[PDB]
RNA sequence: UUACUGUUCCCUGGGAUUGGCUUAUUCUAACCUUGUGUCAGGACCUACGGGCCAAGGGACAUUCU
RNA sequence: AGUAACGCAAACAUUGGUGAGAAUCCAAUGCCCCGAAAACCUAAGGGUUCCUCCGCAAGGUUCGUCCACGGAGGGUGAGUCAGGGCCUAAGAUCAGGCCGAAAGGCGUAGUCGAUGGACAACAGGUGAAUAUUCCUGUACUACCCCUUGUUGGUCCCGAGGGACGGAGGAGGCUAGGUUAGCCGAAAGAUGGUUAUCGGUUCAAGGACGCAAGGUGACCCGGGUAAGAAGGGGUAGAGAAAAUGCCUCGAGCCAAUGUUCGAGUACCAGGCGCUACGGCGCUGAAGUAACCGAUGCCAUACUCCCAGGAAAAGCUCGAACGACCUUCAACAAAAGGGUACCUGUACCCGAAACCGACACAGGUAGGUAGGUAGAGAAUACCUAGGGGCGCGAGACAACUCUCUCUAAGGAACUCGGCAAAAUAGCCCCGUAACUUCGGGAGAAGGGGUGCCCCCUCACAAAGGGGGUCGAAGUGACCAGGCCCGGGCGACUGUUUACCAAAAACACAGGUCUCCGCAAAGUCGUAAGACCAUGUAUGGGGGCUGACGCCUGCC
RNA sequence: GUGAAACUAAGUGGAGGUCCGAACCGACUGAUGUUGAAGAAUCAGCGGAUGAGUUGUGGUUAGGGGUGAAAUGCCACUCG
RNA sequence: AUCCCGUGUGAAUCAGCAAGGACCACCUUGCAAGGCUAAAUACUCCUGGGUGACCGAUAGCGAAGUAGUACCGUGAGGGA
RNA sequence: GAGUUGAAAAUAAGCAGAGAUCCGGAGAUUCCCGAAUAGGUCAACCUUUCGAACUUCUGCUGAAUCCAUGGGCAGGCAAGAGACAACCUGGCGAACUGAAACAUCUUAGUAGCCAGAGGAAAAGAAAGCAAAAGCGAUUCCCGUAGUAGCGGCGAGCGAA
């Protein structure tokens, strides 16, 4: 319970200047922040699951952990988890769901999530609901694996990760029945640029329902909206990429 | 039950107006320090119209 | 040990008030009316009357006029008598 | 706007920042990134940060011309 | 041009008085209006408009002896109300630090910052103008003194706690209301009559304690072993806390209630005085039943997804570190004593704020009576406040706001614009079509008052009989309906001041970009948002529920 | 009801960008006013009225800009 | 050319270097990459004195009286 | 050097040839806000341990880290801060306009903003002008001269 707090970055979408950078953010119901442990430190101790709580700040559920020393933590909810299951973070830990260990000690073809790219920062990849990363192979310094996007990235071997697939896979199946359910999440109505005036969007003017009237569809800031790859050329992580998603 | 178009002054509290037009607000920025320089050379009696103390009969609380 | 503010203790009491209501208050409440400095307090006024006339002060109540002049109701203990002290000054 | 002349974002080459051994690939020492790793005053910095030690990149890139 | 108008169609009228002078000022009587306000408080704001005396130049849309006007003087009393001396959110500043022609920008701790949290009072009386502020009575908070005991404490630090949503309805109470009873008074020129009129009231707080209410393991009432609230002990990095283990414990929860406070206090009425103001004595009864909250128990319970602030006060407790000390410090009961700053007037559904006006307007929140009624709608009334700041006559056209209008009934008209009609409750009966939810109150018909009985009133409804009227939800209040087609799916949003739509949005669908030091966006830069998120996610373009489909280059 | 389910009748429950309708927020039609009582109001009806609701207090975004369920609309009766 | 900067390169020391309007030669002149320095000069919110073919209350400073007052505006500000 | 207690009479009391009132020089006090600077703040107020905050100066002590740095303590009417019409210096740096349009150009290195400083500032004691003859720091005025030149060789600009 003490891991929950109300100290959050109020004023979503607004930067320090106070101008809207990330549009269509506002309203929505209030939500407290949960402290989830992604590093999975405090190794070589058993901890059992008791609750499966609701986290408004994400798509997946969480799980409360109770260790023998009295500490309490939050983690993501794997798929086939049930109350009473144990979890361990270590090196010689057996390879089953809920446990955490580096990629060196894992076999090939494992369902993995909560992957970290660097040591200490904690897991960053494969957090969403129903997310999973398949380990393809490993060779010497680093280890390649597949991501939910279908891309094959080359991650270091000493990085930690959690086994299994994230819970509540069946969340896309429900369709938001009406617009009010969208505003409850904090997503304001999206206006189309073709309806605007020319000063506001390049597609604006023209009597009637105007077509694009341009060589290509464009963003509100002039650049095209389709096909142009936005990845920075000669990026630091360019050698760690094996292929492109699909 | 709709206010007319010309009601731009809805009798807001003087506490907030001092925080927006008060003496301490002008002395913070460089422009406000020059603002008072213009009103003193002008010779105006009341330099800041929208100002009130923290206590006394003028206090908004 | 410090007072609240620092100023002339002998300026705390400018002059009394002479009205038909004030004189009526002396006999009913055993009180006295005095105009006081704006920077004055109930402690300094309580200590003041204890030293000038050598009498006890049951309670002190004050207020600031619209003109920025402070007034002070001073109720003496029942042992003394404000009417007797009034004649010592000259006012009835 | 496929009017004229220009500016900016962005891409690319030469030069500086910028170095070593090999036949373009490697190496670590500049430089980039990170630490809930550690030390620190009267005290705290698990509050940014500083010093130290490590980890991942690496003379590419960022920056200037 | 002495022309228009003098700011609602709530309504004035008489007597008497004041005075040089009165439709306009004062009083009395009667009439009429508001009465979820046109009533009483109160926040912001205004800033002396409040009270008394004097005056009437100007101001008041008339008058004026009056006034929110003018002059003079006076008036706002707090340990408990509100705010500060306590805390913090949004947000604003920011030691150092980073960035930058300058100004300066970003930003860490920290500090400011109520619209929140925390914290101690009521009744009655006094009255030119103030009182939960003054007086009386009864309480509370903090500090100090005193008396014993303890004899290391106080900060830092650790932990607990504070600490929270919406919707829904049930139950137990009270406020409040009605009636009855009791007490007192009354003849209100009428046919009769007392069946009429009035009163029947009291808080904060202290002390006690609760179900037939809610909760707490065990059965179809009994039995029984763990088990609730609430405590204790123990192990490990290990004081508290947390986690695990063991153990005691049938009672717990709190609005209400009882009693004191609470006196012949308050009070109808009566006896006398008067300059008619009130004063001075006297002062009975002071109970019960029914109805019953939108308020209390109550972040009590149930359900649901959108998943519902922080800090301090408070409580528990070791070590390290800091300060101080044998009382000079901590802690317990009684008693006694002591008690900072500012606001407090007056208006506040307005003539004093906001609208240039004494403007048919706008202005958060609290209190919420009686009859009928589902109701805070509506109609008439109580408390209380008002009669709208020019009037008197006359009763042409014409205009506006309203009522009825023979026969006909949309022939009017761009157009059934406007007006008229419908209307409630209880029964009967309800189509095509459909996404099976709807359509639907479909449509369309019958009944409706009062009195007696059935009937035991079973809170009702129903049945039978009788009776009045042209007319029974008789007033106010209170749906018009049906067939067909186009657009858009629908609830919603939009050009404040000529356009509410077929436009926008919408759930959904599709394409494309982004592997986190992310894309994108704002910045000279540092950096910020995106995100304390991680491809079931984020940004962007088009389309716009659903159903059948979405071709060729 | 079945082998178990599917399915199905009652009762309980009280959901909804649900219905009628005051306050509150809005402003569709018409009349009146149009040197107005009023620089957008009065009167009579009308729409939503547990929600994408309304509102107070205290704040944020400032012009080669901001904001915009997007009208070139709003940003102190002033906005291509 | 002379003078002053960003980027990148990079000399010489009197037998020398720079300048003399691309540059070379000869001659002349001068000695950069350190610094300070009065006077003649420009201005009037003001002070004292003096003088006006300057105004005389719609003039002259906005202002001959409580003028940057009254008044208007959220404010900057405008302004009798 | 004879009457006085402002404008500003009146009233009530004083001072004064033992030389007042008044006029000058040097001093004292100088409440609150304000650079504001004990802390906070809605300027003229609040809370307070009662303090010129911060930077600088003079000392003491001496983190990571040996020397050091950064902190901490104390002293010290204690240097600096802010204000200031115009002129002056430096930095940023327009547009309408003119060219009968307009971009090179002009308006213009003007306006305005920021910063700083003085009564003046800035400049300034030849790595200079000049041309075969000579001058001997800088600045200002006359004049050279609207000349030599620059310029979509256009408008216009303009030396020594
Ligand atoms: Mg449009
Ligand atoms: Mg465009
Ligand atoms: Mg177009
Ligand atoms: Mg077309
Ligand atoms: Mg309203
Ligand atoms: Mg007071
Ligand atoms: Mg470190
Ligand atoms: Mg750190
Ligand atoms: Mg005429
Ligand atoms: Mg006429
Ligand atoms: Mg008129
Ligand atoms: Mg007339
Ligand atoms: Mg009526
Ligand atoms: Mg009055
Ligand atoms: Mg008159
Ligand atoms: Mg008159
Ligand atoms: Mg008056
Ligand atoms: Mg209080
Ligand atoms: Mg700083
Ligand atoms: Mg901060
Ligand atoms: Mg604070
Ligand atoms: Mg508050
Ligand atoms: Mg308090
Ligand atoms: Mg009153
Ligand atoms: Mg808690
Ligand atoms: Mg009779
Ligand atoms: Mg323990
Ligand atoms: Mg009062
Ligand atoms: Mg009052
Ligand atoms: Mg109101
Ligand atoms: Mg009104
Ligand atoms: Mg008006
Ligand atoms: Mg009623
Ligand atoms: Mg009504
Ligand atoms: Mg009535
Ligand atoms: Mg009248
Ligand atoms: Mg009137
Ligand atoms: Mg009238
Ligand atoms: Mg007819
Ligand atoms: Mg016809
Ligand atoms: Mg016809
Ligand atoms: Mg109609
Ligand atoms: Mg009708
Ligand atoms: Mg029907
Ligand atoms: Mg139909
Ligand atoms: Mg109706
Ligand atoms: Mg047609
Ligand atoms: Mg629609
Ligand atoms: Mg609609
Ligand atoms: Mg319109
Ligand atoms: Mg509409
Ligand atoms: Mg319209
Ligand atoms: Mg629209
Ligand atoms: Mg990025
Ligand atoms: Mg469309
Ligand atoms: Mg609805
Ligand atoms: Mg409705
Ligand atoms: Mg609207
Ligand atoms: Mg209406
Ligand atoms: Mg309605
Ligand atoms: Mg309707
Ligand atoms: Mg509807
Ligand atoms: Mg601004
Ligand atoms: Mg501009
Ligand atoms: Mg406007
Ligand atoms: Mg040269
Ligand atoms: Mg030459
Ligand atoms: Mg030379
Ligand atoms: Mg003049
Ligand atoms: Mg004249
Ligand atoms: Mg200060
Ligand atoms: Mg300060
Ligand atoms: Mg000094
Ligand atoms: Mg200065
Ligand atoms: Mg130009
Ligand atoms: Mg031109
Ligand atoms: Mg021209
Ligand atoms: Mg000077
Ligand atoms: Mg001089
Ligand atoms: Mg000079
Ligand atoms: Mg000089
Ligand atoms: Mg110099």
């Amino acid at each position: 319970n003490n891991l929950i707090s109300g100290q959050r970055r109020c004023g979503k979408g607004r930067n320090a200047r106070g101008i809207i950078t990330a549009r269509h953010r506002g309203g929505g119901h209030k939500r407290l922040y949960r402290k989830i442990d992604f590093r999975r430190n405090e190794k070589d101790i058993y901890g059992k699951i008791v609750t499966i709580e609701y986290d408004p700040n994400r798509n997946a559920y969480i799980c409360l952990i109770h260790y023998g020393d009295g500490e309490k933590r939050y983690i993501l909810h794997p798929r086939g988890a049930i109350i009473g299951d144990t979890i361990v973070s270590g090196t010689e830990v057996p390879i089953k769901m809920g446990n955490a260990l580096p990629l060196t000690d894992m076999p090939l073809g494992t369902a993995i999530h909560n992957i970290e790219i660097t040591l200490g920062r904690g897991g960053q990849l494969a957090r969403a609901a129903g997310a999973v990363a398949k380990l393809i192979a490993k060779e010497g310094k680093s280890a390649t694996l597949k991501l939910p996007s279908g891309e094959v990235r080359l991650i270091s071997k000493n990085c930690s990760a959690t086994v299994g697939q994230v819970g509540n896979v069946g969340v896309n199946q429900k369709r938001l029945g009406r617009a009010g359910s969208k505003r409850w999440l904090g997503k304001r109505p999206v206006v189309r640029g073709v309806v605007m005036n020319p000063v506001d969007h390049p597609h604006g003017g023209g009597e009637g329902r105007a077509p694009i009237g341009r060589k290509s569809p464009t963003t509100p800031w002039g650049y095209p909206a389709l096909g142009r790859r936005s990845r920075k050329r000669n990026k630091y992580s360019d050698n760690f990429i094996i292929r492109r998603r699909s | 039950g709709k206010a007319a178009l010309c009601l731009t002054k809805r009798s807001r509290s003087r506490k907030s107006l001092a925080r927006t037009h008060g003496f301490r607000l002008r002395m913070s920025t460089t422009s406000g320090r020059a603002l008072l320089k213009r009103r003193r050379a002008k010779g105006r009696k009341i330099l800041c119209t929208k100002t009130n103390p923290s206590s006394g009969k003028r206090a908004s609380p | 040990k410090y007072p609240r503010r620092i100023l002339d203790v002998y300026q705390i009491l400018q002059s009394p008030i002479i009205t038909e209501a004030a004189i009526k208050n002396i006999a009913d409440e055993n009180s006295l009316l005095f105009t006081v400095d704006v920077r004055a307090d109930k402690k300094m006024i309580r200590e003041a009357i204890s030293n000038f006339f050598g009498v006890k002060v049951r309670k002190v109540n004050t207020l600031i006029r619209p003109d920025g002049t402070k007034k002070a109701y001073i109720m003496l203990n029942k042992e003394y008598n404000a009417s007797e002290l009034a004649k010592k000054i000259g006012i009835f």
